[PDB]
């Protein structure tokens, strides 16, 4: 079905590079961290309420530390809120953020 | 076993080993305690109460 | 390497089901001993959780009180070699075992068939005697608690007769304050001895009593009840800040504006005299600053009759 | 407001305690010594 | 269904040293209430830190006499007056306070220059009446301690009065248990009662003793680091006459009596 897909950075980079139809959400997180474990459990019910409308990735830092770093990710938990036109920029959330605001993040301003 | 005639063979109630056993052994101090041993009252622990130490056994006939 | 230390003294293991453990605690200041002896005490005695068969089932018998053919112990002898056996289990909830043998022979606690979850500790123990080759089969129900099992009827179930567990697995605790004799401040050391009946080794005990009196006095460590906004439903919120940023969105989408007991004098720009004292006065709501009264200003150490005035008109801009 | 009672210092028993009950009725009436009886049984039952 | 909350439900101030707190702990389970209580109530009396003057020097005054001129109250009233004061402090180890005033007027605790870390929490007590213009100094010595802890050493005796100090922050405390039954749900609920003379709130106590009441529990909690034949006697065997006598002259009369003390050995190790 429909869940929070394990990609490495080559595999988010033409996620990036290539096409985007619906807004995809990229989640920075660590098996280490606390919080990144609760920031998981919303994006598990993000993606119910979003389902194909949204698109939702984590990468893990642990192993694409250099491409966290690249990305300027200045800590856990951080989320990257891509557009899908690549006119727009993009939005990077850090803290575990509420549910709500990724609702309004990602249906407008976006 | 060998057993002489007239020796015990099997106790009832409140007899152990031939001899009469009407009660039990138990910690005791002579203390005043908040009143709850005014008088004659008895103060006891929990240990007599789930250690089944004073529970006997009751039966009643109904006819 | 640490200054207050702590060591197992003497460990004995008297019997499968006994062991001893004495423990000293030096040096503590005056009055400390005293106040980790008891809380210790109590904590070992009846804040310590034990595992135990708490009722059995039998199949073919009409009550607890009768005999069954093969065996030379009545019912009612199972029930209390049953309620003797011991058990370990670090994990709660009830779980469910059986004896499901047959004999002639010896029944004892090593033929007991039990759950992952819990453990034997004497397997020796007896429970029952087979005279003839009849098949047993009972059913156990294992249960981790504090205390004792209530000693009240609840047979309601299929014949599972019920057994009367004595869940506490420290037999007896002691401790004893002896002086240190430092001269300067009065220190002390402390012996803790305790029994077990082999359920956990008399350290584990120590511990476990640590960390349950621990998690007594804990809870005053945590933030006041009320302190947070909450939907007064759940009571538990694992994160605090949530449940009032759930309020604001609720609230900007009725566009009701955020109540007064929720504004706080700091992000009123008031001088910083004037917020100091409010501070010391303990007002820390822009609502607690409205129930006062002029007055009731004036009266402060540091407030004058011109700071009421100028505070005034800084709420009338707001 | 202070109450104006005795330090008794030297010691109280039967005969003491029995006079003073008598005296704190006839001037406190009945509802304060019935008050005080309870404290005073307290206390005898806590330090005994 | 609920979890373990504390709330305080009574609080009030009237006075500047006595403050009054009841705080709730609920629900609780049957006889952790207790518990809870006995122990904490030990932590409120006694394992609270405590701040109060404990030594008075008098300089400038070689008068040694139960009076001086200037002051109407007597050397051992202004030592009764000054043990009196309640202080709230953080300060480890001692530190110094200085009383140096004009003369006629009213010493009160407002006119005690103090060390940085210490507060005076009435500056209205009274220390002493100055009738006399007459200065006088005084030199005070603040200390921090336990209420259950002693302190042995008093300065000798350098003209220092000492002043036998109470270091108790919490006046009174007291526990209450309220049990609720539900026909099998017997909860418990903990009230906590604690006065305390103005040094610290009730609501702040109730902390300081759960904490150190923690604190003296966490070290049963440390580890430390890693470095990488009564039935047989001495008479049976065959022994000399001498070696005999000196083992029963010292009660040796078995075996395990022997190896229990520590060529006798050669015959007895056959045997």
């Amino acid at each position: 079905d429909y869940l929070v897909r394990k990609l490495s950075a080559q595999e988010l980079q033409d996620l990036v590079k290539g096409e985007r139809k619906v807004p995809l959400i990229v989640d920075f997180y660590a098996t280490w961290c606390g919080p990144c474990i609760l920031m998981a459990q919303e994006l598990e019910m993000l993606a119910v309420e979003y389902e194909s409308n949204a698109m939702i990735v984590k990468v893990d830092t642990d192993d694409e530390y250099e491409f966290a770093r690249d990305m300027q990710v200045r800590g856990l938990p951080t989320l990257f809120f891509i557009s899908p036109d690549p006119s727009k920029d993009a939005i990077r959330t850090e803290g575990l953020i509420p549910l709500q605001m990724m609702r309004d993040i990602i249906d407008n301003d976006m | 076993k060998c057993i002489k005639k007239g020796q015990i063979l099997a106790d009832g109630a409140a007899t152990v080993g031939g001899e009469l056993a009407l009660g039990k052994n138990i910690l005791v101090a002579y203390m005043p305690w908040e009143g709850y041993n005014f008088e004659d009252a008895v103060l006891i622990s929990e240990c007599l109460v789930y250690g089944d130490i004073y529970t006997s056994f009751h039966i009643r006939k109904y006819e | 390497t640490r200054t207050l230390q702590w060591k197992c003294v003497e460990s004995r293991r008297d019997s499968k089901r006994l062991y001893y453990g004495r423990f000293i605690l030096s040096p503590l200041m005056k009055g400390q001993a005293d106040t980790i002896g008891i809380a210790m005490r109590r904590a070992l005695l009846g804040e310590i959780e034990g595992t135990c068969i708490t009722r059995a089932k039998f199949e073919n018998i009409p009550h607890d009180y009768s005999n069954i053919v093969g065996i030379q112990e009545s019912v009612h002898e199972i029930l209390m070699n049953l309620n003797e056996i011991v058990l370990k289990s670090n994990l709660y909830g009830t779980r469910n075992a059986l004896i499901c043998v047959q004999g002639p022979g010896y029944i004892t606690a090593r033929d007991i068939i039990l759950p992952p979850s819990v453990e034997i500790v004497d397997n020796t123990q007896h429970i029952a005697t087979l005279t003839e080759p009849i098949n047993l089969c009972i059913g156990l129900k294992i249960e981790r608690n504090r205390g004792y099992s209530l000693k009240m009827s609840n047979n309601f179930e299929d014949r599972s007769y019920p057994i009367d567990a004595v869940f506490m697995p420290v037999q007896n605790a002691n401790h004893s304050i002896h002086s240190y004799g430092n001269g300067n401040e009065k220190q002390e050391i402390l012996f803790i001895e305790i029994w077990t009946n082999g359920s956990l080794t008399p350290k584990e005990a120590l511990h476990e009593a640590s960390r349950n009196l621990i998690n007594l006095f804990i809870p005053f460590l945590h933030v006041e009840e009320e302190t947070f906004y909450l939907e007064n439903n759940q009571h538990q919120v694992t994160l605090p800040l949530f449940p009032f940023h759930n309020k604001l969105v609720n609230l900007r989408q009725k566009k009701k504006e955020l109540a007064f007991q929720y504004i706080f004098i700091d992000q009123l720009e008031l001088p910083p005299r004037i917020y100091n004292c409010l501070k010391k006065s303990n007002i820390h709501t822009l609502l607690d600053l409205l129930n006062n009264s002029q007055e009731d200003l004036i009266k402060m150490e540091h407030f004058h009759i011109e700071d009421v005035k100028k505070l005034l008109d800084i709420l009338e801009k707001k | 407001e202070r109450a104006n009672l005795v330090f008794h210092n030297k010691v109280i028993d039967g005969t003491a305690i029995k006079r003073l009950i008598s005296r704190l009725i006839d001037h406190f009436g009945m509802a304060y010594t019935s008050h005080i009886l309870d404290q005073v049984k307290t206390l005898g039952f806590q330090q005994a």
